RNA sequence: CGGUCCGGCCGGGAACUCAAAGGAGACUGCCAGUGAUAAACUGGAGGAAGGUGGGGAUGACGUCAAGUCAUCAUGGCCCUUACGACCAGGGCUACACACGUGCUACAAUGGCGCAUACAAAGAGAAGCGACCUCGCGAGAGCAAGCGGACCUCAUAAAGUGCGUCGUAGUCCGGAUUGGAGUCUGCAACUCGACUCCAUGAAGUCGGAAUCGCUAGUAAUCGUGGAUCAGAAUGCCACGGUG
């Protein structure tokens, strides 16, 4: 995708490991929690304050290299279209093609 | 015999037969001819006067015809005057919970024109 | 003592242990009649010993794992005759004419990128 | 619907309608937050929710406590 | 003490080699070698499509085979702990070690 | 198929009767792979039979077959715009074929309760034959009567 | 083979299934006949398999200025206080309509209720989540195990047996709408899925026309996966019956 898109996608990871990994996650265990408090929650006004990027629902997987937003690949990292050309320069280790 | 919402049933079984009552179901059914102490498969006729007096008590119990049709109806009404979306979807005859109009909404909409 | 027979049929894979002596019919320490409760299912786990003589004469221990019903019968079936080839020999000539050494090689035919599946296509549309 | 673990406002309406209760009504609150809950305490005020251009004046009744800010803006034009 | 080695590689020539090197260097040094026992096979499967836009029936399916191997040790001396951790093999093989 | 001249397949006999054109009957009346179901429906209108046209469970079938068996069948044929219904003398396998899709055809139609009905009641019909399976026979016999001319 | 809490569970066994490496096997090789003594063909034997045994992968020179500058790359043209860049809300979900591809139906080869059997192939650490406890249910609380032939997802469903409904717009059908919830998520108004109670449309096998299929095929029955916080009647795959 555009140059643009991509460096949102730095700006949302950046943000998603500093705060929600840790902070948040105080957060809703306090807002889940319901054997302890039901009146100083707080937290849940507290969660908006946030800024809206550290939730890790807001990333989307790009193709580490393109940038494509659809065709996304979790075991390598890539769009469809290059696992296809990586896969046939033989880049990808113990990828063939199958028949069965 | 007619039951506690000025209806009559006919000589099915009775589980069956409650049903057609509007504001009971299959569930309630089971819950009604439970409580009273009825066998479900037994029928209509085969069924004594004091049998029959226990269930217009039960059913007294939940909200049914005139009462419900009424609440049904007044509950719509709250929507439409107070023009929240739910009530502009009413008062147009389109689909309420988010279904596609582009296509299907046939049940909604009528049989159509062109 | 022990006669044995493998047999296979779709994912069924059936062992088949003949002893010598009586009528009696064991499959996963269940009666014949227990474990298949279908007619048609019976009535081919007995066909080998038809053709060859049973009425009280060998016992058989069997076991099946995996395929449904009709498989495991035809795997059983299969083992059987394995078996009966194992303990006699020359009985080959007329289980081969009725076909039971046949091993059945009818998988299922995989399903097909493009197809809904394995030879079902979508409808078609000229225009 | 939100679980009964909360009901949902955002901070940003919750204390611009606590001025405006308290200090006394007034000229309509301008929010884009349409996904918040009408509370008892906004009850009288006139709040204007954004239909996506212009906003909307709501006059908050009795009746619509419970229902979002949102389902009184509609969105698309139609005839 | 059992120590166990799950041995796994994408090449099944690649790690037969590196099973009998392990075989070897523990009968040599004094030890009751068990297996080396073939494990099950995770082949994945990737289906894709192949053009850049559109036909959608127009596919690829790949797959990684995983081979899987197993060498159990039941008579550890003090060298043949010491013989297989300084051992080195190829780079497609992963070892494992329990105790 | 043009080249590929060919065999066909063993069924299996039928196992309470060891009846290998009955097991054809339990096919053709299958749905759905459910050859199961088949069977409680024939074995049962088979009794319903048997009992009430004198005995003979395989031949109380056989005489209500041998009546809707037909001889001989009509086949289309352009000449150069209209079109000859020819009369052709059908095969001793395909017989059968046709006598049997044509009972359950007629099963299938009818307004009783089950099928074990259904069927009961037009294998009896066949035997003492009227009902619509030899309404069908009659009516190709017609054609092929009515069409002697063109052979 | 011994012993038993009747469980391969525990001594033990290395036979059998299975696992995945290495080999053997099928070549018109052998027999008869047909044929220009040819190539081959028709039949037979043995064989697990017979004449390319079944399935996939494998797409000649080229064809349509076919498709894609929005995956990527790229010649040229263009914009450069905007056609670039950041944000909140909305929209891509609109609905008089027309078409395509699917799913569910219209029912006794069936529906509902109670018991009961037989798969395969997959996935799993910001993950799969047992047991026990709470809830009508969706779920919730607590918490082993498992980077996994070990643990979890996970009771396959058609099937079978027993009961019941009686040809009725019905105990067929589930659309729609009301009420009350659950979960994921900063957030379910616009616009998520799932649960419970109620409501119970059309539909009684479809005009002209038209599609798929030659065998483990069609038909029908469930199971898993990728994408994915959540969102499969689609897509890719797996076995059952047949």
């Amino acid at each position: 995708a555009k140059q643009s898109m991509k460096a949102r996608e730095v700006k949302r990871v950046a943000l998603a490991d500093k705060y929600f990994a840790k902070r948040a996650e105080l957060k809703a265990i306090i807002s889940d929690v319901n054997a302890s408090d039901e009146d100083r929650w707080n937290a849940v006004l507290k969660l908006q304050t946030l800024p809206r990027d550290s939730s890790p629902s807001r990333q989307r997987n790009r193709c580490r290299q393109t940038g494509r937003p659809h065709g996304f690949l979790r075991k390598f990292g890539l769009s469809r279209i290059k696992v296809r050309e990586a896969a046939m320069r033989g880049e990808i280790p113990g990828l063939k093609k199958a028949s069965w | 015999a007619r039951i506690a919402g000025i209806n009559i049933p006919d000589h099915k079984h009775a589980v069956i037969a409650l049903t057609s009552i509007y504001g009971v179901g299959k569930t309630r059914s089971k819950a009604i001819l439970a409580a009273a102490g009825i066998a479900e498969d037994v029928k209509i006729s085969e069924l004594s006067e004091g049998q029959i007096d226990t269930l217009r008590d039960e059913v007294a119990k939940f909200v049914v015809e005139g009462d419900l049709r009424r609440e049904i109806s007044m509950s719509i009404k709250r929507l439409m005057d107070l023009g929240c979306y739910r009530g502009l979807r009413h008062r147009r005859g389109l689909p309420v919970r988010g279904q596609r109009t582009k296509t299907n909404a046939r049940t909604r909409k009528g049989p159509r024109k062109p | 003592n022990q006669y044995y027979g493998t047999g296979r049929r779709k994912s069924s894979a059936a062992r088949v242990f003949i002893k010598p002596g009586n009528g009696k019919i064991v499959i996963n320490q269940r009666s014949l009649e227990q474990y298949f409760g279908r007619e048609t299912a019976r009535m081919v786990v007995r066909q080998p010993l038809e053709l060859v003589d049973m009425v009280e004469k060998l016992d058989l221990y069997i076991t099946v794992k995996g395929g449904g019903i009709s498989g495991q019968a035809g795997a059983i079936r299969h083992g059987i005759t394995r078996a009966l080839m194992e303990y006699d020999e020359s009985l080959r000539s007329e289980l081969r004419k009725a076909g039971f050494v046949t091993r059945d090689a009818r998988q299922v035919e995989r399903k097909k990128v493009g197809l809904r599946k394995a030879r079902r296509r979508p409808q078609f549309s000229k225009r | 619907r939100s679980l009964k673990k909360g009901p949902f406002i955002d901070l940003h309406l919750l204390k611009k309608v606590e001025k405006a209760v308290e200090s006394g009504d007034k000229k309509p609150l301008r929010t884009w937050s349409r996904r918040s809950t009408i509370f008892p305490n906004m009850i009288g005020l006139t709040i204007a929710v954004h239909n996506g251009r212009q906003h909307v004046p709501v006059f908050v009744t009795d009746e619509m406590v419970g229902h979002k800010l949102g389902e009184f803006a509609p969105t698309r034009t139609y005839r | 003490q059992r120590i166990r080695i799950r041995l796994k590689a994408f090449d099944h020539r690649l790690i037969d080699q590196a099973t009998a090197e392990i075989v070897e260097t523990a009968k040599r040094t004094g030890a009751q070698v068990r297996g080396p026992i073939p494990l099950p096979t995770r082949k994945e499967r990737f289906t894709v499509l192949i053009s850049p836009h559109v036909n959608k029936d127009a596919r690829d399916q790949y797959e990684i085979r995983t081979h899987l191997r197993l060498v159990d040790i039941v008579e550890p001396t003090e060298k043949t702990v010491d013989a297989l951790m300084r051992l080195d093999l190829a780079a497609g093989v992963d070892v494992q070690i329990s105790l | 198929p043009r080249r590929r001249v060919i065999g066909q397949r063993k069924i299996l006999p039928d196992p309470k009767f060891g009846s290998e054109l009955l097991a054809k009957f339990v096919n053709i009346l299958m749905v759905d792979g459910k050859k199961s179901t088949a069977e409680s429906i024939v074995y049962s209108a088979l009794e319903t039979l048997a009992q009430r046209s004198g005995k003979s469970e395989l031949e109380a079938f056989e005489v209500a077959l041998e009546n809707v068996r037909p001889t001989v069948e009509v086949k289309s044929r352009r000449v150069g715009g209209s079109t000859y219904q020819v009369p052709v003398e059908v095969r001793p396998v395909r017989r059968n074929a046709l006598a049997m899709r044509w009972i359950v055809e007629a099963a299938r139609k009818r307004g009783d309760k089950s099928m074990a009905l259904r069927l009961a009641n037009e294998l009896s019909d066949a035997a003492e034959n009227k009902g619509t399976a030899v309404k069908k026979r009659e009516d190709v016999h017609r054609m092929a009567e009515a069409n002697k001319a063109f052979a």
